């Protein structure tokens, strides 16, 4: 009964499509992209912005399926501006004995949000 | 960058050291590579961790030396690989594998059927 | 037994009536607004500044059932001004079956901290 | 089964004692004034400056009983000098029910780290 | 059932040996390491820079054995250079009960990223 | 901007193209709007969610084409729309909804249930 | 500032208000101060949240009008008060607190009870 | 910094404070060094905590006066001083430590038996 933290699942470089300090909460996720990577309405998410550096959680709501809407609200707008390249990523926690064996759920963007890839692991970085 | 199917075509010195390791027993570049003749190849984190050979006769294509390194083994490199190379190759409807160099043809079977390929004397078949 | 975590409930949109580096600990919350969002004395929560982009992150307490004050007390008066207006969230963990159904306690103020709204979702964003 | 997280204890407004970048970490504290908090030797604190306004988070060792030493050790000494005034907390979980009738540990100090009180709740503030 | 959660093993005093915004993920560590230190492939871990005194949170993947490699990749480039001192953390979560006999696991840092010494405490900083 | 009630007197072009999402049946401006006959409508970050329109004869009041984008259902749109309706026409003691155009008469049923009006032949009353 | 006893020698316009409150039955300044008729208040965050009048003759003190306002009561306010009124009069060894204008005699008994004073006819005794 | 092993050979006024401590029987300098009469010590943030005495006879070696500060024991002091002892004097085959001064016999030989000594009469031996 030790409880990890582990890595559920990640949303690999999209595109920032909207960002507006007057809009409601806090940030939302295209249901499709939502889906591909485990991550569900109402639940915590860290974004990190690999644009501009910064680093925040906040947590996800629903952007209408097929929109490709990743949407920056509220607070989090002065995190992220329209354009800026992010990762999503949210976490579980489980058992050690699970967390051997995990596999997170993966998507990989590329271009105008397009998802190009969804996997259940990350390779080793080899010298 | 992110895990990426590409074409070999030309070498760098890294590309070099790479193959190497992914296989000792060649020498590049003893390896041959015109429009037929083809390696496609694994980089993640600008390393080489998977290569294949291609060779191609229209609507009939050959796949041999496939081999993941085996400290990255496990974690889907293999399979991409081999979709990548199916999938940019549509004119071929006809794959064969020998069953050449195989340190454990019960793995290779394994992974082969999780594919589509059928087990057969010599090799697998998807076609 | 994998546990997410997820937004319990949020304070939309309130406003800091006091804020001094020498009052105890560390935001002092109404009674009612609390009750509004299932937030507890001594919870975790988390603020985020509309006004100035500042994320932080602390525990409530209790103020005086309706005076409508949002204190934000000691260290954290670094971090908010007199006026900002500033959302206010807790979250709690849950095995994901759960999480799948699970509805936040969400309030929406106006005005000088008027409670106009309480809610049980939050819509989806569409294009 | 919704786990909340609930501040465990504090200790208010301690002196930090030694900074230092080349300490191993990363908040050295009385031991003392942990079982006065009810904080464990290992466990996560955060850490609040009241005097420069930063808040980060590191885990607590053990200095000598009745040194009244707070020190802010290795990378964290970024973040504190000599003579600055802290707030130091730690954060439990436990199911909502425990959650509503919980009652944190209180220490409270004054001129060079002099313990004055201990308690188990915060005062309610009023209008 | 209250939950604390404890330092679970760090790295102590490694150093960055590759940063690149464009690797994906977040943190590359080699194997050995994460062994020594009982930290999981895809676990959450926080980083604090000892040389230039950002604390920032991510998620591990292995690098391989042998090489040595702390390589801190994509937007978390923005927080480290090459030759940066760093310590490298996780946290468990247990039942308080188990907490106040848990043994972290450490493993100490010195020249070209060589492990000294491994340990299951740290000492009582005295006066 | 959060979930707001709106009455449209004028239609912008975003208005416009939200309309025929809501309305596909109806062409804009074939809409006529005067004193007593009204659009109400769910306003959600800057775009239209469901909308209904309003007849008034003093006391009596008619409501019809009551709709909700079926990608934000059950986050209580439709209810809230409809209590704004209610509340904002103080003077009509007795409402009436046809089941005109009504998809799913059940889900109807019990979402005007739900705001305490009563099935009858031919729709729903609150009177 | 915390939760702190003080001795009121001199009242503000503040202090008049908040006296007020906790005491509707008198009128600022029918309250008559002097060497041996004292006040002693619990402020927290610049207001008073309860207080007590003190009659000392020597070896023989009274207590009277012991109220703690009802928005912050079982926080531990009412029996800090009173150690601090104990503890400040160290030459006192008898004290008396009659049952006047109390309530709930049950409670008051059971807190007396909690600082070690004994039920009498009349009143509350430690001496 | 981190626990270190080192060999006095000079004695700073903080190292004569802390030998005072560590060893009240003893005045430094009646303590002598030269090449063939050792003192090891544990140091641990500019302190020592531990240390022990070694006379080197060629292939044999005496060990007298271990003491580990009572505040910091079993944090493996004892034990890294031990083998830091003996892995710098890989000469020695043959050790000998008497059981003289020792509190407590019945620790000293579980400690001893974790090094790998056997008990003997008058002491412990490793050879
Ligand atoms: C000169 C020359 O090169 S001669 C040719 C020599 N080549 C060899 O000897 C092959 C040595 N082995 C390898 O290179 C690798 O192990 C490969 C190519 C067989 C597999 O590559 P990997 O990247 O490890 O496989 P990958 O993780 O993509 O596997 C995908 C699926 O294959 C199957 N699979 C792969 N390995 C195994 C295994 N060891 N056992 C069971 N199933 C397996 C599984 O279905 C797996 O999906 P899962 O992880 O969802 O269960
Ligand atoms: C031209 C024309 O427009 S013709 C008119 C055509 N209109 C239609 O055909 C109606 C199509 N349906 C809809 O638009 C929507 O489903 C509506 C208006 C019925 C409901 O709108 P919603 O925003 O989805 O309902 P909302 O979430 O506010 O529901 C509130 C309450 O209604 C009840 N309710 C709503 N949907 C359902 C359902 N599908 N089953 C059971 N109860 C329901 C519940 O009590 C709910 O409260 P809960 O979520 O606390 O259980
Ligand atoms: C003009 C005039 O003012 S006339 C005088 C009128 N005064 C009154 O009528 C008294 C009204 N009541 C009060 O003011 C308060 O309730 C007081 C003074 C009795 C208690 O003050 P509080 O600040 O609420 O008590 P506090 O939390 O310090 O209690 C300490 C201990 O007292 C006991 N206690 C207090 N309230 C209760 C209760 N309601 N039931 C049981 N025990 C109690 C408990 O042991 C408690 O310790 P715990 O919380 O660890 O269990
Ligand atoms: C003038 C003079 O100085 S005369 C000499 C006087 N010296 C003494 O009287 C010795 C007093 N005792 C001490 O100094 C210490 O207790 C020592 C040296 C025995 C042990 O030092 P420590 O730093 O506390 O021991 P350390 O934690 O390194 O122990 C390593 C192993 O020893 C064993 N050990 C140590 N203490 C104990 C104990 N109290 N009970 C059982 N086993 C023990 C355990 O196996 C331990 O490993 P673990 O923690 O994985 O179980
Ligand atoms: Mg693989
Ligand atoms: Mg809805
Ligand atoms: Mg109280
Ligand atoms: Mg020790």
């Amino acid at each position: 009964s030790m409880i990890r933290t582990m890595l559920q699942g990640k949303l690999h470089r999209v595109k920032v499509t909207h960002a507006d300090l007057h809009y409601e909460g806090a940030c939302a996720i295209d249901q499709d992209f939502l889906d591909a990577a485990g991550i569900l309405e109402n639940e915590a998410i860290d974004i990190w912005n690999v644009t501009n550096g910064k680093r925040f959680s906040t947590y996800a709501i629903a952007a209408e399926r097929g929109s490709r809407i990743i949407s920056v609200n509220g607070a989090a707008a002065h995190c992220a501006s329209v354009g800026d390249i992010v990762i999503i990523a949210s976490f579980v926690t489980m058992p050690d004995e699970e967390a051997r064996t995990w596999r997170p759920n993966v998507a990989y963007f590329e271009g105008d949000n397009e998802m190009k890839r969804t996997a259940k692991a990350i390779p080793v970085q080899v010298a | 960058m992110k895990l990426t199917i590409i074409r070999l075509e030309k070498f760098s010195d890294q590309d070099r050291i790479d193959l190497q390791k992914i296989w000792p027993e060649y020498s590049p570049s003893s390896l041959q590579v015109d429009d037929n003749h083809r390696i496609y190849a694994a980089r993640f984190n600008e390393r080489l961790l998977a290569a294949v050979r291609v060779t191609l006769s229209g609507t009939e294509g050959a796949l041999d030396s496939l081999r993941v390194r085996e400290v990255t083994r496990r974690r889907g490199v293999g399979q991409y690989l081999l979709e990548e190379v199916l999938r940019n190759n549509p004119g071929v409807s006809c794959w064969w594998m020998a069953d050449a160099g195989v340190e454990d043809r019960g793995v290779m079977t394994a992974f082969m059927q999780a594919l589509g390929f059928t087990a057969q004397q010599g090799g697998w078949e998807k076609c």
